[PDB]
């Protein structure tokens, strides 16, 4: 239970751009999608629903 | 699926199962005209000549 979560917890997910792969007609703004990412503390870490 | 009523929904229903590429990236044309190329580079040592 423990281990099984500071997987899911702290671990690095996937997001497409906005734009890039094939987007609609006449679009602008492309950007970065920026989910899940890594703690980077032992408070963070600390933090975790067990 | 196979809903309640004892229908079907397959893809067709949801997704449009097309026929497109890996990356929708690259986009290139000769003389202002779709099309596509290779960009073919010089092994080291070898004679671009031959």
């Amino acid at each position: 239970d423990v281990i099984t979560a500071i997987k899911a917890q702290n671990a690095q997910v996937a997001a497409g751009q906005l734009g890039g792969t094939p987007p609609v007609k006449g679009q602008q703004l492309n950007a970065s999608i920026i989910a899940q990412t890594r703690l980077t503390s032992t408070e963070e870490f600390g933090k975790i629903l067990l | 699926k196979v809903n309640q009523d004892g229908s079907r929904v397959l893809l067709r229903d949801v997704a449009k199962i097309e026929l497109g590429g890996e990356n929708y990236d690259i986009i290139a044309e000769f003389n202002g005209q779709p099309a596509s190329g290779l960009g073919i580079k010089l092994a080291t040592g070898a004679n671009a000549l031959d």
